[PDB]
């Protein structure tokens, strides 16, 4: 052969990401996403399937990894609400269903060290900083801008409890690995690819109310390097919807 | 219409004892707990890979 | 008609019983099943997944932070220096107590099987080193020198392109099952880690780096005697 | 096969150990790359010379069924023997499983859970002190009435509601074996959802969390007997047993204590107990 | 003889039980069956029959009279004017609350199926008009203009020799069953009616006329979880 | 002379469980409620016509 | 249903009885048997072994 | 065959006596050498002229099963009806079989013993004297909870522990047949060991004796009812019956009285009772 | 699936009466005590020799 | 294939050494060690062979390589005299026979240089 297993090319729609350092690709729970069958249909109206127009790699915002930084999370599908025709279809349709290819990108030279956990947590319900309080929307998501974790227990009013070590939901962070995960350990690979299929208890759902899963990026070993060897290393999260289909068409709105 | 099935029994030095069960109700909900069924499949959790990994070969090559 | 007598054990509610009982809604129509990816059907499937151990655990300060998980290695350390040590006894030893495997274990009073600790080196990509991973069976106390450790079951991990080497700790026990609870009668020996050579680095690079340790249950493992956990309690009903 | 057919079983046993010998090969079975998200499949025979062992151990108390199917106390409710003027002559409980700590923690290990349930209820009575506490009284019957969502609600111990023309009720006399019913699956979804991350209103507002989905009606409890010349207090302890369970998506166990039964709020706790040093015998 | 033990659930009367029990008159001679036209054997047969909706419902005055049933149309009304609107949610919405379908529904906590609203024009025989019948799914509030309504599922009824056009409202729901009781989690969207053109009349004819709206359950419909109604009560035994 | 019949059970992902019933009394009145029988016929109420009406054709023509 | 009457001797615990009774741990996995030399299965096997008599017995 | 299959049996009968006649042979069937450690196989026909006899006697009450399988009292425990302020409102017992003299002596005749067990428990209540001892009270339910090794322990009559989400419990109302459970085999060895000669610590120290191996959890007992206007004392008598027994290595019966239930300590006693003379009629 | 077996009965002057047993539980532990089985073998205790000793011959010769 | 010839795993007894950089393995004079035959026996008594208990990797002391240092030697089997059950068997027996796997370990980063000869001299007087 002439193949290496460190090079991979994922082409989806009119968008191709290449990577020359990676370690395999994790297919969430062994199952590849696919369209709803006629044995699991509930809706009677004919679905639209926009295929190529709504499946393609949407590059979301990229935050800078620093030595002191504690971690970041984004909530899907909520994050994609301003991304092109995905956003539009989601805005004009009551019900939506789709899987997603999450591809986290980062890189560094040989004289850097540091290791990030990349994990897709389905159904992450989160606490509240004030334990008599109740969290509200704006502290759960900022859309496509990353929500930061904190390493200080105290937080504002309607703050979400986000002390790193309890993952913001009252479970020891070290056990998060039970959900589909990879690690970008700088020295080996430099990207993660998790193909997350649709997991929900009901066949399709409303894209605004429900948040299917949260992408958490937590640095377990801090970024470090010796003096004068670059100081800016961003982390870019690129995500592509797969097999997106929508039922129930009506006027645009939230309420 | 009785059903016959084998009871849990340990190993022995180098067998089968049956019991009888009959359902008396019209709804499957009323049936006894299904405590015998030991099937499992770690696969989905322990190796959720796309490309098969052979144990004896290096992981990255 | 048909006669018929009661026996001891009539009219008593037993928690672990199993009998048929009348339905409360005759002919209820259950909602049809669908798929749903990812189905457990046996807790051991969970126990076989790798959790990360918080070995570093010396003081409250680091225990309420991310520090807990990262074991500090340093360059220019004499060969045959102990990196860390703790006695193996999951579900009663603080190190593995609250990991995935540990949590599952604490619902049972008897365990059996083999454990596999995967050591991953998360240092620089230009740094090198070799470590001796030792597991001493019990009945002679923990090793005190590299030589003592050497006599026990050990793997010499040479760090390189492959980041992680797994120490498979085999089951060697008199009895078919040990207690989950700490007991003097059954002990599981001591797992220690030592510098086989030293960590060497090039010119401009950080001197200190970190390793991390994964723990999971091997493919032959089992648990018996189901019981309540001690990690949760209340003093009144939640509201 | 079917998990409501309980006489159909299966059998499997724990894997054996095959004998191995010394090697000096070019294959490494204990080197792997954690980064992949792949758990190593090393077995003892790969790094030791092992003998041949036969295991007849069988995983059999770690099946989901066997694990969950034991009757847990979910709540107890108290009510006196009274008149219509009393507001403790009957009582009610909004059905939920989040009140107790123990059972809650067990259930929350799975995101989606589908099961049938056996409800058993132990009602115990006690004589209240009074001047006339040596009054004679005959045996007391108790009525447990299930009111499904959006049905009539009792406003007193005695009103039309208690007629129960289509509401399931149990009349249980004291000094008999505890009352027991089986309930089928009852969701409008395809599984009970122990976690819901989402809002009740499409404008991203209202109620956050699991509360939004749960809605299961209420149990109203009363005494059937007319009052005696002194009050008798009764306390009903409700037991639930999940049978025929199927579970999807495992979650990490809870670490922090619960605070509320309507949300997942917590205050951060230490990861694990401190030990003396990094080297410890 | 034969021994034998009791289990929990002995000597307790359950309302929904089903057991055999001795007769009170041995060998009673039942009166022989005859025919009798019209036999129901399933409540859905009733639910499929068309009841008339009281849409007009603005005040007590018209609600205690025949006025309630007739929706007033008028000539020379600008196109794109809303005739009426209400959110769909049978058995908790006042409009369909006490109709045949509604009454059946209020004995159940779960419904599923498709509903069909038959609009009949009871105007003059020389008058003409076209109406847009819209059904908007939920998640964006009720439409506020003809344009908003147009984007939703709609039928344009042209009145003519055939008096009535039926708007079949299809089932589009996440879940297999909705609650009969009003609940924020499940909503069924908004049904609105609009003037597509206008009502035109000839010379000597009345300017105002009326339409009436029938409602029934389609051929796929079902109900679960039997429960008591809230539309009847007493404070003492009748005499 | 026992009778065997199938219990109510829901659908499954892409079966039959029996129960046994025996009558112990001499009068048919004493028998259990007949809760299984789902036959129906809307016809008598929904279309009580003399002349058949075809759905696709105009009602009056 | 099926009727059925009690007889004298109902609800009484007899020491030497022998009836079936529900288990307290469903599906417990018993530890597999091994050998162990020397197995009695009948007390007479013991009685047939020679003990030594203390015939001399005249004083404390 | 299998000792858990109780319908499978076997049959054997006691040996017959065959007729013999006078001899003047060169063979001695009644001379032997004790030193060998061999028990003589002499039968009556070897030293008398016997007639032919047929025996239909069968050893059938000296089978190990029949010998051990009768329900013995192992312990009784006492507890009053109280509040949380009382420290006698509940009680507990650490499971052991060494408390009673009789059953202990029977078991100790075999070194290794393997069996399943039927546990029956007779709870009896009595009215305590008080000023208000003619107070009326309804029937009392009792709860017996098994706590396996290393589980939560009650600190009061009323705390979370009693929820019993995976601990086996029996709720038994008074005036019913005694509560009964069957327990499988439960050791971590291959048989229960009635004697262990050895130490808990490899340095030849700590605990000497059987104590080291025994560890079986505890039974916590309480009243479920709220207190009446006077205390009621209850005493639970625990009965054990070993069924499906298999026994290995017979030992001499005990001679000296027991003193402790954690060790085999004794003080020396006379070999056998004195008799008048070496020749006695 | 019933099992039939013979009851203990004494000898008679110069027979067989059966009883029926059915198990009702899923665990072999719940079964009745095995009181019928009269097999024995004194051999292990009464003669634990290496060389066979013939009764009629002198023990040491 | 997926193999590389730079990774090697030697497992002997309950001891495994892995190495991810090596160049082959030199089998001394082409011959792999094995037990004495019955054509070359001289002793009449039955040999003991402790197998797994006495075959396994004994890590001896490690010296530091410095710029000025001149070299080191160890003498076998003499060196192994305190190593576990090998030592004991050697102490209680007049005659012994065994072959040996010598594995020298060292490592450095890319910015170091230096080259050591590793040689096994039989009968070095
Ligand atoms: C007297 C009749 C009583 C009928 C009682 C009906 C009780 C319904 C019980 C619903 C149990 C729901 C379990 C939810 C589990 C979860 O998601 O946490
Ligand atoms: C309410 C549930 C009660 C469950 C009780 C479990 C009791 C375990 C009994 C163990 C008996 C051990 C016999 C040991 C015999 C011995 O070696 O002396």
């Amino acid at each position: 052969c002439g193949y290496s297993d460190r090079v991979r090319s994922i082409t989806l729609g009119n968008s191709t990401i290449t990577t020359q350092e990676c370690a395999n690709v994790v297919v969430g729970y062994g199952e590849w996403p696919e369209y709803l069958s006629d044995n699991e249909a509930t809706a009677e109206d004919q679905p639209t399937q926009p295929d190529v127009a709504t499946c393609r790699f949407y590059t979301l915002d990229s935050v800078q990894w620093e030595n002191g930084s504690p971690g970041w999370w984004w909530k899907f599908p909520d994050a994609l609400r301003d991304m092109g025709l995905f956003g539009q279809n989601m805005y004009y349709h009551y019900l939506g269903r789709a899987g997603y290819t999450i591809h986290v990108q980062c890189n560094a030279s040989k004289f850097h060290q540091g290791c990030i956990l990349v994990v897709c947590v389905p159904e992450a319900e989160m606490g509240s900083a004030q334990t008599s309080g109740v969290v509200n929307y704006e502290h759960i998501s900022k859309g496509e801008i990353a929500s930061r974790f904190t390493t200080t227990t105290t937080a504002e009013d309607h703050g979400v409890q986000a002390a790193v070590w309890n993952a913001g939901m009252g479970v020891g962070v070290g056990n998060l690995t039970i959900f589909p995960h990879q690690w970008i350990n700088l020295r080996t690979n430099n990207s993660a690819t998790i193909v997350m299929p649709y997991v929900n208890s009901v066949p399709m759902d409303n894209m605004y109310r429900h948040h299917n899963f949260t992408l958490m990026i937590i640095p377990f070993v801090p970024l470090d390097f010796s003096a004068g060897a670059s100081t800016y290393v961003p982390i870019t999260v690129t995500v592509a919807p797969m097999c997106a289909e929508y039922n129930g068409l009506r006027l645009a709105g939230h309420q | 219409g009785a059903q016959v099935s084998t009871q849990k029994t340990g190993a022995h030095e180098t067998s089968i004892i049956h019991y009888t069960n009959i359902n008396y109700y019209k709804d499957a909900a009323s049936n006894s707990a299904n405590r015998q069924d030991f099937t499992q499949d770690p696969g989905k959790f322990t190796e959720p890979m796309k490309d098969v990994m052979i144990k004896t070969l290096p992981a990255l090559n | 008609g048909l006669p018929t007598m009661n026996t001891p054990g009539s009219n008593q509610f037993l928690t672990s019983d199993d009998f048929q009982s009348p339905s409360a809604m005759p002919q209820f129509d259950v909602t049809p099943e669908m798929h749903i990816p990812g189905e457990v059907r046996n807790l051991m499937e969970i126990a076989e997944v790798d959790s990360v151990m918080p070995i570093n655990n010396d003081s409250a300060a680091k225990v309420s932070s991310m520090e807990a998980y990262r074991v500090e290695l340093s360059t220019n350390t004499n060969a045959g220096t102990q990196v860390f040590g703790f006695q193996l006894n999951p579900g009663a030893e603080s190190v593995m107590n609250r990991t995935l495997m540990g949590e599952i274990l604490n619902y049972y009073a008897h365990w059996s099987g083999s454990i596999k600790i995967t050591f991953v080196f998360c240092g620089s990509a230009m740094t090198t080193g070799k470590f001796l991973l030792s597991y001493a069976p019990p009945g002679a106390g923990a090793p005190k020198t590299r030589k003592d450790a050497m006599l026990g079951t050990h793997v010499v991990w040479d760090v390189g392109l492959q980041s992680s080497c797994v120490l498979c700790i085999p089951w060697i026990s008199q009895t078919h099952y040990r207690f989950v609870e700490k007991d003097p009668y059954t002990n599981a020996g001591f797992v220690t880690c030592w510098y086989q050579t030293s960590v060497v680095s090039p010119a401009s690079n950080q001197p200190k780096c970190y390793m991390m340790c994964m723990v999971s249950a091997c493919n032959d493992f089992s648990v018996r005697m189901l019981r309540d956990t001690k990690f949760i309690e209340q003093t009144s009903f939640y509201q | 096969g079917d998990v409501q057919n309980a006489v159909e079983g299966a059998m499997v046993r724990v894997a054996d150990t095959v004998q191995t010998s010394a090697t000096n090969s070019e294959r490494v079975p204990n080197l792997t790359a954690v980064e992949t998200g792949h758990t190593s499949q090393a077995v003892p025979g790969d790094t030791m010379q092992t003998r041949h062992v036969i295991n007849n151990h069988v995983r059999s108390e770690s099946t989901i069924e066997n694990f969950l199917a034991r009757s847990a106390c979910v709540f107890y409710l108290e009510y006196k023997t009274g008149t219509k003027e009393d507001s403790n002559s009957f009582n009610n409980w909004v059905i939920t499983t989040r009140r107790v700590a123990q059972l809650r923690r067990k259930l929350e290990m799975f995101t989606y859970l589908r099961f049938d349930m056996e409800i058993t209820v132990v009602i115990t009575s006690s004589q209240d002190q009074s001047t006339s506490q040596n009054q004679n009284a005959p045996v007391l019957t108790h009525q447990i009435m299930y009111v499904p969502p959006g049905g009539p609600i009792p406003v007193s111990v005695d009103d039309y509601s208690w007629q129960t023309s289509t509401n399931p009720s149990i009349f249980w006399t004291e000094g008999n074996a505890p009352a027991r019913m089986s309930i089928p699956f009852i969701s409008i979804g395809n599984a009970y959802s122990n976690f819901y991350d989402g809002w009740s209103h499409f404008s991203q507002a209202g109620v956050y969390g699991f509360t939004t989905l749960n809605n299961m009606g209420q149990l109203f409890f009363r005494h059937v007997n007319k009052p005696n010349p002194a009050a008798i207090t009764s306390v009903a302890r409700i037991y639930f047993k999940p049978k025929h369970v199927r579970a999807w998506v495992p979650r990490p166990p809870r670490l922090c204590p619960y605070i509320n039964s309507t949300n997942v709020n917590f205050e951060p706790k230490p990861v694990t107990e401190v030990r003396t040093n990094i080297i410890t015998t």
